[PDB]
C-alpha cells in the first residue's frame, strides 16, 4: 500500500501508480506545498490517473489548498481512481502536545 | 434515470445531469458522430463531470471512436463521475441476426480480399496508367499542335484582310 | 424542448429548428414553430 | 450542512458539493484569506460551481477582499448555484488573557 | 490478454488497459486505418499508456 | 532507487544524489553511483532529522504564519492608526508651513 514517512526532515510519500504498477515516492514540502500542487504533482508522474482526491477519514473531502503538514498531522485515505489506500503511517509523535515539551526536546 | 428516445429517426438521449439537476438531453447522428464526441460533448456540457466512461452491458468499456448505431445495438451503462447510469436503448436492429450474420460474415470475406491482393493498389496503378496515356498523346500532339498554330494564324491573319 | 426538457448546449442548429421548442430569455419564452438518417433494415436490403 | 469548525487555531469550512454530493472542507487563513480568494477556492474543487457567492444576512453581498475573520465573526448566507446555505459560524474561545504572552514568547521562538 | 474478433464486419479489439485494469474494447475501421491512428486511439483512452508499438 | 521504487518528478538532486540510483532509458537500466561526499556522521544526521521534522510540527500545530502575518498585521494598524492623528495636526501644519513660508518669501523679495 501507501506509506510516509521522514527522510532528511522531509517526508517521502511512497504511493503505488497504476500504470506499470510502480511504486512512486514524493518529497513535498510540507511548508510551501498544497494537495493542490501534491496531486497535480502525483498525476504528472503518471498522467494514467482520472481523479486524485484525498480524504479524511469521515468521508469528508480534503481541500485543493490545505498544507500537506495541515494534512500531515493525522491519517487521510488517498483516493486514485477506483482504490482508496488510506495512509496511517504519518507518524506523528503529537504524544504530549506540549510546546514546552517539545521545544525542551529540541534544544535538548 | 436517462435514456434515450427517437425522433425524426435520429437518438436523442434524455440524460441527467449531475451539476445541474435537470434533464438535458443531446441528439446525435448515428453515423457522423461518435461516443468520443457524443461523450466529450456531454463532457463539455456541465462541468462538474469529471470522468465519464461508456461501458458495455459487462466490465468491457467502449472506446472513444465506435460509432453511436454500433454501440446503441444494445444496452450499456453510462456512467458519470460518481454514478452508473443503466441505459436501455430501443431495440431496433431489425435484421435476422443469423442473416445479420451471413452478411457480417460477408463484409469482411470482402475485405479481406480487397487486401489480400492489394485491390487498392491496383486502382492507382490503373489511374496511372491513364495518366500517362494522356500523357502520351498530348505531347504526341504537341508536333501537330505547332503547324496547327501556325495555319491557324496564317488562314487567320488572311482572313482579318477580307475582313477589313 | 417542448416538453421542458434544456436541449444540449452543443446539439445541432439544424436539429434544433427541425421541430418546435420554448427558447427562453430571462422570463419570456418565444415559444417558436419554424417551418420544414438513422441506419435500417428495410435500407440494408438495398445495399444486398 | 455548511459547518464552520476550528481544527489548529484554523476554521475549517465544510461545504456540501453538487458535482459529488460529496463534502469538501477548505481551511481559512483568518488573516491572509480572503472571500475573494476563498470563492476561488470554492470553485475549484467542483467546476460545476457557476453561479457562487456569499453574504450576511441582510448585507446583500459582501465583496471580495474582505478579511475572512469580519465574515467570519457573525453568519451569513453561502450561495451555491441554487441551493443558499445559512452557515453558523463558532464564536471563537477566548484564551488570550495571559497564555498568549508566555505564548508568543513560545511562537516567536519556534 | 488481448483477443480481437469481428462484429458486424468490423474487427473489435478488446485490449487490456493498464490504468483502472480496465478492459477496453476498439472498433477500428481496417481499409482506412494505420497502426498510426490505432494507437492515438489506445492512448488518447487512457493516457497511462507511457509507450505503445506493434 | 537502488530498489524498484520510482524517484517522483520534484525531488531535488541532492536530495538523490545521497545514494546510488538506477537511471533508466527507452530500453536501458545505466547503473548510476554517485560519489558519496557528504560525510555527516550517519546517527547523527538522524537526530538532525529529528529536529527538522520536530520544528516542523511546532511551527504549523500552533498557526505561526498565521501569528507573524498578525504580528505585521497588528504593524499596520498601528501605522495607520498614527497615519490618522496625524490628518489633523498635518492641515494645520500645512496651513503654517504656508503662512510662514508667504511671509519668508515677502522678506525674500
Amino acid at each position: 500500500d501507501v506509506t510516509v514517512v521522514y527522510q532528511n526532515g522531509l517526508p517521502v510519500i511512497s504511493v503505488r501508480l497504476p500504470s506499470r504498477r510502480e511504486r512512486c515516492q514524493f518529497t513535498l514540502k510540507p511548508i510551501s506545498d498544497s494537495v493542490g500542487v501534491f496531486l497535480r504533482q502525483l498525476q504528472e508522474e503518471d498522467r494514467g490517473i482520472d481523479r486524485v482526491a484525498i480524504y479524511s477519514p469521515d468521508g469528508v473531502r480534503v481541500a485543493a489548498s490545505t498544507g500537506i503538514d495541515l494534512l500531515l498531522l493525522d491519517d487521510f485515505k488517498l483516493v486514485i481512481n477506483d482504490l482508496t489506500y488510506h495512509v496511517r503511517p504519518p507518524k506523528r509523535d503529537l504524544l504530549s502536545h506540549e510546546n514546552a515539551a517539545t521545544l525542551n526536546d529540541v534544544k535538548t | 434515470d436517462v435514456t434515450v428516445v427517437y425522433q425524426n429517426g435520429l437518438p436523442v438521449i434524455s440524460v441527467r445531469l449531475p451539476s445541474r439537476r435537470e434533464r438535458c438531453q443531446f441528439t446525435l447522428k448515428p453515423i457522423s458522430d461518435s461516443v468520443g464526441v457524443f461523450l466529450r460533448q456531454l463532457q463539455e456540457e456541465d462541468r462538474g463531470i469529471d470522468r465519464v466512461a461508456i461501458y458495455s452491458p459487462d466490465g468491457v468499456r467502449v472506446a472513444a471512436s465506435t460509432g453511436i448505431d454500433l454501440l446503441l445495438l444494445d444496452d450499456f451503462k453510462l456512467v458519470i463521475n460518481d454514478l452508473t447510469y443503466h441505459v436501455r436503448p430501443p431495440k431496433r436492429d431489425l435484421l435476422s441476426h443469423e442473416n445479420a450474420a451471413t452478411l457480417n460474415d460477408v463484409k469482411t470475406l470482402v475485405q479481406q480480399l480487397y487486401t489480400t491482393l492489394c485491390i487498392e493498389q491496383h486502382q492507382l496503378n490503373k489511374e496511372r496508367e491513364l495518366i500517362e496515356r494522356l500523357e502520351d498523346l498530348k505531347e504526341q500532339l504537341a508536333p501537330l499542335e505547332k503547324v496547327r498554330i501556325e495555319i491557324s494564324r496564317k488562314a487567320e491573319k488572311r482572313t482579318t484582310l477580307v475582313l477589313w
